[PDB]
RNA sequence: AAACUCCAGUUGACACAAAAUAGACUACGAAAGUGGCUUUAACAUAUCUGAACACACAAUAGCUAAGACCCAAACUGGGAUUAGAUACCCCACUAUGCUUAGCCCUAAACCUCAACAGUUAAAUCAACAAAACUGCUCGCCAGAACACUACGAGCCACAGCUUAAAACUCAAA
């Protein structure tokens, strides 16, 4: 209300391709976490429930990043069998 | 970089209060989650809206709305063909990430061992 | 020159023009996409109302309002009344994450208006009023 | 503008009240001078090993 | 699997036996059922690789100890 | 089915097999070569290679059949076509030279166009959401559009409103009105469109 | 549906309320607690353990007295659902959540895992959970239910809290 307008979260439409600009705006909000913040703010999340959700997400992130690292680590083994028949 | 797990969990050595309370042990499994099908959405709503708009203006006469009717009819043909191709060719084509069925075969070649052998 | 997604600064001098009007003088099309209804108002640079439309004012009532097609109908109507007063290019300021967030913008495009900038002005308090309690669904 | 000065601790509270009544001051904040604090020398970044022995080695 | 071909040829040349394939359960402990009542178990087992393809001890290592068969393993 | 899955549907088209070899494409040549090694089903009695064969008319005739009485079903079809042609001929001779130009006397052209005018562009599917059924507008497949046109025509002719009126007379009368964008069958299409347009805000319920 | 229509949208002015992102950080405090900014004061013990006759604290809810009004919201009212709905859904609003002063002394106050000093060797080890133990001290526990109860006693507590039984009953819990 006291900041300059048409600067924050503003995407310029290029050559009238509104579809690309809106997806760019949507992705920027998602990456900064604004989209997920708004949804959880629709109904109040009690402090006990928020900590349980945060702990679940933090544990989820650790498992997701560790499993992703192993998949990339073992991806080089996805080649064909070099000892076929043995 | 993976977030550190030193002192996060409540243990015997840890003097501080726990940071994470996982309902399951933090051990990598031998399987990944199967691919989740996309939730269905209504298609050709825009073309349907345009076609139905002219009917209100032209008293539901098809002769005066031939161009808009064909536009919606063409969209349904494309949507039906794309849906069949996406469900069959794209799923079988293995486009993008590796399929979970093939990924699980690679994972079981190098199983995670949380025990001592 | 290479296209810049960042809007030009009003203080600075920029060569971008739309029908001889600078970016600061373009009329603004504010969109309020709630969970149940979509309200679209087009105003000029001098905060002069030009056109207003919503799902409730375009033959949709109750649950029918909270749909994309209802928002699209309002967008077309909002463009039609704005186009009568000489509006061609608009700056879109969408507020809310309702179902008509994008469909209402489509109605403006199909109604004869041109979109040059998209801005999201969803109110996000930084700590603010405590929202209502969770639903036991 | 920046004003650097040496004042007793009790002089900080009085100055804050003074600045509020001044109509020509848009905003006035009194903070410690950042040069007074000495930045401790940093050796670098020590890699954090993956946590081990978090669970028993029993065959589940 | 890389040296499976070599070990089988070496066993044939020296007139001995090789098992470089998948080890079916009970080949040693339940040999009297898989082969016959009068089968003769090996008097010595040599492991050129003591680990299976999941990096765990070979099943025959534990089985040979049960059947009091000495093992020589690399 | 007594036909094994290896059997293929026969192709009844004289001009298909008379096409010169040069005009055939590589894929089209492969199809002809492949069919020489595939089992072929016997040709059904309904379909023939006669130049007078009309797939739509035979399809409509089958839908009029009751208890396998195709002889009576086809008799009602041919009498309807004869009745339509006779009615148009009477109107043609009673019309002035200028009006005679726009009068159609071909029974097949009238029959085909009349069915086309009755085809609905969109349909309604009752969707169970929230413990209630809503008539959600949906696009209709090409086969469904033509089937609805024939079923609507037959149902109106079999209605009890008509008294002591033969089927060839009822069917011929409705075909002309449909060909002129009039009658109850055409009104049925508009009523379906009006309900679909009225419930257009429920078009997001469908998940396909 | 009810409610609102003294309404909604754009713009400006505009807190005694609550503190996005940082935070994938794991820090501080005895615990409870602590995550907007600045300043002041300030974070006990040169051996350890140690007071449920002591003293000082103790989330939330609640009482008492005077204020603050945005939002949320017991109870209540209205709308709906239902066989009924004193509920779940919707709306409106009060106590209350905030501040000052004095109370209340409870929690799944649970990381249900005592403080200090150690060990990873043997028999490691019922199970599961968060691997198994040594030295020392304090607190606590001895079948289930009756029983976070009765009585006695203490308490700014008076529908309360703390301490805490018995008879009858069961062969299980
Ligand atoms: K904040
Ligand atoms: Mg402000
Ligand atoms: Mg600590
Ligand atoms: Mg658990
Ligand atoms: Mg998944
Ligand atoms: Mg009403
Ligand atoms: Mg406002
Ligand atoms: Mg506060
Ligand atoms: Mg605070
Ligand atoms: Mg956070
Ligand atoms: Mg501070
Ligand atoms: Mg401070
Ligand atoms: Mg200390
Ligand atoms: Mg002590
Ligand atoms: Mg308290
Ligand atoms: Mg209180
Ligand atoms: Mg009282
Ligand atoms: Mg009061
Ligand atoms: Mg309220
Ligand atoms: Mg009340
Ligand atoms: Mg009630
Ligand atoms: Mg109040
Ligand atoms: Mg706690
Ligand atoms: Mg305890
Ligand atoms: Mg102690
Ligand atoms: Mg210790
Ligand atoms: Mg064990
Ligand atoms: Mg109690
Ligand atoms: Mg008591
Ligand atoms: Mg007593
Ligand atoms: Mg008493
Ligand atoms: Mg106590």
């Amino acid at each position: 209300a006291k900041h300059l307008k048409f600067i924050a979260r503003t995407v310029m439409v290029q050559e009238g391709n509104v579809e690309s600009a809106y997806r760019t705006l949507n992705r920027i909000l998602t990456m900064d976490g604004l989209i997920e913040d708004i949804k959880h703010r629709r109904y109040y999340e009690k402090p006990c429930r928020r900590r349980q959700r945060e702990s679940y997400e933090r544990c989820r992130r650790i498992y997701n990043m560790e499993m992703a690292r192993k998949i990339n680590f073992l991806m080089r083994k996805n080649r064909a069998d070099p000892w076929q028949g043995c | 970089a993976t977030p550190s797990l030193r002192g996060r969990l409540a243990r015997f050595g840890n003097p501080r209060k726990p940071v994470l309370k996982p309902n399951k042990p933090l051990i990598l499994a031998n399987r990944v989650g199967e691919r989740r099908r996309e939730k269905g959405e209504a298609t050709c709503i825009t073309e349907m809206s345009v076609m139905m708009a002219c009917w209100k203006q032209n008293e539901f006469r098809d002769d005066a709305c031939r161009k808009e009717i064909q536009g919606f009819l063409d969209c349904a043909a494309r949507a039906q063909e794309a849906r069949k191709m996406r469900s069959i060719q794209e799923t079988l084509g293995e486009s993008g990430s590796l399929l979970p069925n093939k990924l699980n075969k690679l994972l079981q070649r190098f199983p995670n061992k949380p025990y001592l052998s | 020159t290479k296209f810049s997604i960042y809007p030009p600064i009003p203080g600075e001098e920029s060569s971008l023009r739309w029908a001889g009007k600078k970016f600061e003088e373009i009329p603004i099309a504010h969109i309020k996409a709630s969970h149940n209804n979509t309200q679209i108002q087009v105003v000029s640079a001098s905060n002069e109302p030009l056109a207003f439309a919503s799902c409730g004012t375009e033959g949709f009532r109750n649950a029918k309002k909270g749909t994309g097609i209802a928002a699209q109908t309002a967008g077309i109507a909002a463009a039609a009344r704005a186009k009568q007063k000489g509006v061609i290019h608009i700056r879109v300021v969408v507020k809310g994450l309702g179902p008509g967030r994008l469909s209402a913008m489509h109605g403006l495009i199909m109604g004869g208006l041109e979109v040059i900038s998209i801005t999201d002005n969803t109110p996000i308090p930084h700590x603010g009023c405590r929202p209502r309690k969770a639903r036991k669904l | 503008f920046l004003v650097d000065f040496y004042a007793p601790t009790a002089a900080v509270e009085s100055m804050v009240e003074h600045l509020s009544r001044d109509i020509d001051v848009i905003r006035g904040n009194i903070v410690k001078h950042p040069l007074t604090q000495e930045l401790k020398e940093c050796e670098g970044i020590v890699p954090v090993p993956l946590a081990e022995k978090l669970y028993s080695t029993k065959k589940r | 699997r890389q040296f499976s071909y070599l070990i089988e040829n070496m066993a044939r040349d020296c007139g001995e036996y090789a098992h470089t394939r998948y080890f079916r359960g009970g080949m040693l402990t339940n040999a009297r059922l898989l082969f016959g009542p009068t089968v003769r178990l090996p008097d010595l087992i040599i492991f050129l690789h003591t680990l299976n393809n999941i990096f765990e001890p070979h099943v025959a290592v534990r089985d040979a100890a049960k059947m009091n068969i000495p093992t020589v393993g690399i | 089915s007594r036909y094994s899955p290896e059997f293929k549907d026969p192709l009844i088209d004289k001009e298909y097999y008379r096409k010169p070899v040069e005009e055939l494409t590589e894929e089209e040549k492969y199809v002809r070569e492949l069919k020489k090694t595939q089992l072929i089903k016997a040709a059904p009695a309904g379909k023939t290679s006669s130049v007078f064969e009309d797939p739509v008319i035979s399809k409509f005739t089958n839908m009029m059949m009751i208890g396998g009485n195709k002889v009576l079903a086809r008799s009602l079809m041919i009498q309807t076509l004869e009745a339509v042609k006779r009615k148009q001929f009477e109107k043609y001779h009673a019309a002035s030279a200028e009006e005679q130009a726009t009068i159609e006397r071909n029974p097949y052209t009238i029959f085909h166009q009349a069915l086309k005018n009755c085809e609905p562009m969109i349909g309604l599917v009752p969707i169970l959401k929230g413990g209630r059924f809503y008539q959600v507008p949906v696009p209709l497949p090409d086969r469904r559009r033509r089937f609805l046109a024939m079923k609507w025509m037959i149902t109106e002719c079999r209605d009890k409103k008509h008294q002591r009126t033969l089927m060839p007379e009822k069917l011929s009368h409705k075909l002309l009105e449909a060909f002129h964008n009039q009658g109850p069958v055409i009104k049925r299409k508009h009523d379906l469109h009006k309900m679909a347009e009225a419930n257009r805000a429920l078009a997001h319920y469908r998940w396909w």
